[PDB]
């Protein structure tokens, strides 16, 4: 099965160095090209650079200066390097496998964001939403004041998907909120309870935060 | 470096209608080299069609693509809900390799009113000394609305916070969340909360409202 | 004599129509061939002209060990016949 | 002795990393060999291998301004 997951530092202070890490599995680097590839937040795709079987490396010339890419065959890992970093290079940086002819990319890493700022990193506070006081009843829940970018979340581990609204999060100042509504059937609740779990891996931050029917 | 242009920026598409959005290229392209990604918010793009027509593992018989030299297209034979996506163009033929400028698609379904709900602040907000009240305006269609909050009757423009979704896959509508943070203290210098929706469903807004002091 | 690649006593002849895998298998038949067996070309490079054509088995020849759901799949092809 | 297509006295040797013309013509020059002459192979059976890959005329094989292109090429060199 093939697999390509890349891993980065996160977040880096503008003018300073920036190193991402792809690992491979299911094919070897000596059979297969692999792409990066980038995408700041809402927009589109820019490639960055090639690493071919036999070692042969290009790159896009907006970007070659400040770019390079290297790769151990025998660790199966390709490594994409950025220096005099700024605001512009935020984006999700993604590597992908090439096709065995005409450089389609088949195979495409799940990306790791990057985030170019001087900004601190700080942990959500995660927030329970309750009608604290129809056939529906709609509970949610606000991650607030975090950073940098990603959060997971889900409900009841990811076993209540019906009816979630998980909105993308808005940078306000040097911090973000997400927040998540899910809306169930009236009856089964407060009966059947519903947490939300929240992730940040950046201050290794995991909450659980049930919602409980509190009332005024 | 080859330009790829794609057009439309972002369409409505008819449902279980045919549908086509184009590639035009700067330079001439052997069409082996054009190939189609398809990408959902929150994932990485997939592989669509490879070499100009070919369909790639799990995509629907409903897709296709053609074209040659500068000008190419993909076309869904019947737009489905699950098709709402941004896809995007990628020769491969040139350094530097290049991706389209994007094709947004959605779908077109009946006019449906957001349901509303609104949220007082949690008692670890409060507690802790800030105030976020929360409004969701859930599965509405279609895709432009506006949010007014009043803080006693009178409309309260900053401290306001709002995020919009892209259109679900499943139902085919769009949903917005708005917070507006006060401190504790503020919040509690004031009684009543109210998050009003506008929308082309009606002339007049759809209202929720709480009071603090009940 | 061989207007193709050789290896361990066999020609691939290239066949440069893209086709269906039963249209392949047909006329390397028509031509008392076979298609090429998986097991039979792992070496790389010979895998390097036969990757992403038609296997013997009805699936693609491949540097790796699916993608297995192709609507209207074509492949170019190689006809295999001892020497 | 030829991993690769042998016709009339040369050993045609595949190279699978998408190069730019010049890097592919360094890379034979380093093996000793030669690209493809588009006249020797276009009426063979080489030609369907051979198409779309570096020609030693500075194109891809056929039957613009291609300096940025990347292909695949072949290395030719003269068995004895």
């Amino acid at each position: 099965q093939v697999q390509l997951k890349e891993s980065g530092p996160g977040l880096v202070a503008p003018s300073q160095s920036l190193s991402i890490t792809c690992t491979v599995s299911g094919f070897s680097l000596t059979d297969y090209g692999v792409s990066w590839i980038r995408q700041p937040p809402g927009k589109g795709l820019e490639w960055l650079g090639v690493t071919w079987g036999g070692g042969t490396t290009y790159y896009n010339s907006a970007l070659k200066s400040r770019l390079s890419i290297s790769k151990d065959n025998s660790k199966s890992q390709v490594f994409l390097k950025m220096n005099s970093l700024q605001t512009d290079d935020t984006a999700m940086y993604y590597c992908a496998k090439h096709k065995a002819s005409y450089n389609g990319l088949d195979y495409w890493g799940q990306g790791t964001t990057l985030t170019v700022s001087s900004a601190k990193t700080t942990a959500p506070s995660v927030y329970p939403l309750a009608p604290v006081c129809g056939s529906s009843v709609t509970l949610g829940c606000l991650v607030k004041g975090y950073f940098p970018e990603p959060v997971t979340l889900t409900w009841n581990s990811g076993s209540l998907s019906s009816g979630v609204h998980t909105f993308p999060a808005v940078l306000q100042s040097d911090l973000y909120t997400l927040s998540s509504s899910v809306t169930v059937t009236s009856s089964t609740w407060p009966s059947q309870s519903i947490t939300c779990n929240v992730a940040h891996p950046a201050s290794s931050t995991k909450v659980d935060k049930k919602i409980e029917p509190r009332g005024p | 470096e080859l330009v790829l242009t794609q057009s439309p920026t972002t369409m409505a598409a008819s449902p279980g209608e045919k549908i086509t959005i184009t590639c035009s290229a700067s330079s001439s392209i052997s069409s082996n080299y054009l190939h189609w990604y398809q990408q959902k918010p929150g994932f990485s793009p997939k592989l669509l069609i490879y070499r100009t027509s070919n369909l790639a593992s799990g995509v629907p018989a409903r897709f296709s693509g053609s074209g040659s030299g500068t000008s190419y297209s993909l076309t869904i034979g019947t737009m489905e809900a699950e098709d709402v996506a941004t896809y995007y163009c990628q020769q491969g033929s040139s350094i530097p390799f290049t991706f389209g400028s994007g094709t947004k698609l959605e779908i077109k379904r009946a006019d449906a009113a957001p349901t509303v709900s609104i949220f007082p602040p949690s008692s670890e907000q409060l507690t802790s000394g800030g105030a976020s009240v929360v409004c969701f305006l859930n599965n509405f269609y279609p895709k432009d609305i506006n949010v007014k909050w009043k803080i006693d009757g009178s409309e309260r423009q900053n401290g306001v916070l709002n995020s919009w979704t892209d259109q679900d896959s499943k139902d085919s509508t769009y949903s917005m969340s708005s917070t507006l943070t006060l401190t504790k203290d503020e919040y509690e210098r004031h009684n009543s909360y109210t998050c009003e929706a506008t929308h082309k469903t009606s002339t007049s807004p759809i209202v929720k409202s709480f009071n603090r002091n009940e | 004599s061989c207007n193709g690649l050789y290896y361990q006593g066999s020609c691939y002849i290239l066949h440069s129509d893209y086709q269906m895998f039963s249209d392949a298998a047909a006329n390397c038949t028509a031509e008392s061939s076979t298609l090429p067996n998986k097991s039979d070309v792992m070496i790389t490079w010979l895998i390097d002209y036969v990757e992403d054509t038609w296997g013997s088995d009805g699936n693609p020849i491949t540097k790796t060990t699916q993608d297995s759901d192709v609507s209207q799949e074509v492949r170019k092809y190689f006809c295999v016949k001892t020497m």
